[PDB]
């Protein structure tokens, strides 16, 4: 759907990443 | 406007019955209930029956009431969850259990792809997540954003257990239809036999050959484990070849117990016999004779153990 | 010069990395970048000849780049296998950490390089061992095919470990998920249990396949009962035939003090108890209520016992 799912009713009873401080990829390539 | 009004007034009803399933007022209920109601659906928000509400607030008589009065279990909300989607979002143990006795698919999903056990798995619901794997849930479907019940489960320990509870509940399954290949197929990863990668050994070789004082007990329960006793490693060395090399006469006769071939070959057409004679192991070698080791096998280098022995095996050997 | 000497090894050119080549240079790193070493881009690059060179005039395999790469990282991170087992070979430290922690193994199981994870935990590379962030190898696999083999493979090394030190308590532990044996959980029936009751035509095959897998033969229900009662109860005589085979106890008693053959006698079944017998079934045993099998039995059972 998409579209954001509602409650269910009830109730209980190159860096490694762009984002944060990951470090680096190993230079190289899995086909060069 | 009489058709007007009577739509009004059953609304009205209908909002109330739908009151009482969830606040769990039993009297309320059995007033309000009738066949043309039972199934109705709420106004706003996720349409729910009175089932999907008497589940999710833990109303175990008024989920009993309502499936005795004809309450469909199969209902769907807006959002396509039954009412076993509530009730395991929640942790509602005997509502599960009673929703489950009266036919509720177990891998039900809604219009996101979500299974109870989604929802079970989600909101660290342990015991629910335990008895929907019992009654055949699959933590590995994926909803719509890619995630199965496994990846949504908030703890490692959880985590391991639905793995473990899943893959238990299949062996159980396949075996009580025979089902030859998934029972293969689920025991496919056991590790009672697991050959290192180089050598081809296993840990019943491994256990045999150690000098440590529990191999005695350490092979017992390999073997009791499943491990297979005739095993050959590399070198065609069976596990009693390790033992009978090395005198560890201990484990030979748990060996034995357990229905080793005492005339397998090595590599170099060797029984254990010729490997204890070559090692001048007496006792080794009287034990392996009485086991009913052939004392005759002539190795590929053209010997019987008798020619590779001292004097002391060649005497042992000639009694037989 | 430098600059040329690392370029011969990135692009594998055998006789320009042989004509520069020093044993003042070899160890050499890159003064701008990531600062690799010749080993580091030989290795990334998959450069199996360079690297075999490089190794045998003296490169350092504990060499690190900017971040703690040493060139194992590089190899395993993109899956080059044979320099993989190169690098072990000349002393390659299979645990070897950056600077945020990540392992060799970390680099192969995140970028879903199966065999070269397989080599390292043969070489004993640890999959739980955690990142700066918390993450192990395991946590990082990309796939449950990928997390299950390496949890496999892992366990099936630390039990032949514990198995070589007859360490019986860590070999129970390492087994402790074992399925074979598996209990349902609320009427602690076994996969045996299950198959000797099957109304499926492969219900030998799936109970002598699961007994040479290790399954428990005597193994007790919540009612105490074993295979053999439930089998004998219901005639399921194939079944019988493989229990006895793998050493079943006879006369096993479940909760009432009742043995398979007061079962069988029970229901009636004439030829299960004829095979009970057979098999040394006792009838003289007498349950907690006081009955022997032929007590609880019709005329024709009281014959069969008889006989």
């Amino acid at each position: 759907e998409d579209a954001p799912r509602p409650p269910v009713p009830g109730e209980e009873g190159t860096p490694r990443r762009s984002d944060l401080d990951l470090g680096y990829e190993p230079e190289g390539s899995a086909s060069p | 406007d009489p058709s007007a009004k009577a739509v009004l007034t059953g609304e009205y009803k209908k909002d109330e019955l739908l009151e009482a399933a969830r606040s769990g007022n039993e009297e309320k209920l059995m007033a309000l209930l009738t066949p043309l109601n039972v199934n109705c659906h709420a106004s706003d928000g996720r349409k729910s029956t009175p089932l999907h509400l008497a589940a999710g607030y833990n109303r175990v008589r008024i989920v009993q009431l309502l499936l005795q009065h004809g309450a469909d279990v199969h209902a769907k909300d807006k959002g396509g969850l039954v009412p076993l989607h509530n009730a395991c979002s929640y942790g509602h143990y005997e509502v599960t259990e009673l929703l489950l006795k009266h036919g509720a698919c177990v891998n039900a999903m809604d219009l996101w792809q979500f299974t109870p056990l989604h929802e079970a798995a989600s909101k660290n619901r342990v015991e629910v997540c335990s008895l929907l794997l019992s009654h055949g849930a699959d933590p590995t479907l994926v909803n719509c954003h890619g995630k199965s019940a496994v990846d949504m489960a908030p703890t490692p320990e959880l985590r391991e257990r639905l793995t473990y509870e899943f893959k238990g509940h299949s062996l159980l399954q396949a075996a009580r239809e025979a089902d030859l290949a998934k029972v293969k197929k689920t025991l496919a990863l056991e590790i009672i036999n697991f050959k290192q990668p180089q050598s081809h050994e296993t840990a019943l070789h491994c256990a045999v050959a150690s000098l440590h004082p529990k191999r005695k007990q350490v092979a017992e329960l390999l073997l009791r484990k499943g491990a297979n006793v005739n095993e050959k490693n590399k070198d065609f060395m069976t596990p009693l070849h390790v033992a009978a090399e090395r005198a560890h006469n201990d484990v030979m006769e748990v060996l034995h117990k357990h229905g080793a071939k005492m005339n397998a070959l090595d590599s170099l057409g060797q029984t254990a016999l010729h490997r204890a004679a070559l090692a001048g192991h007496l006792q080794t070698c009287r034990l392996l004779l009485s086991y009913g080791s052939d004392p005759s096998i002539i190795s590929l280098q053209g010997f019987t153990a008798a020619q590779m022995g001292n004097e002391a095996v060649q005497q042992i050997l000639s009694e037989s």
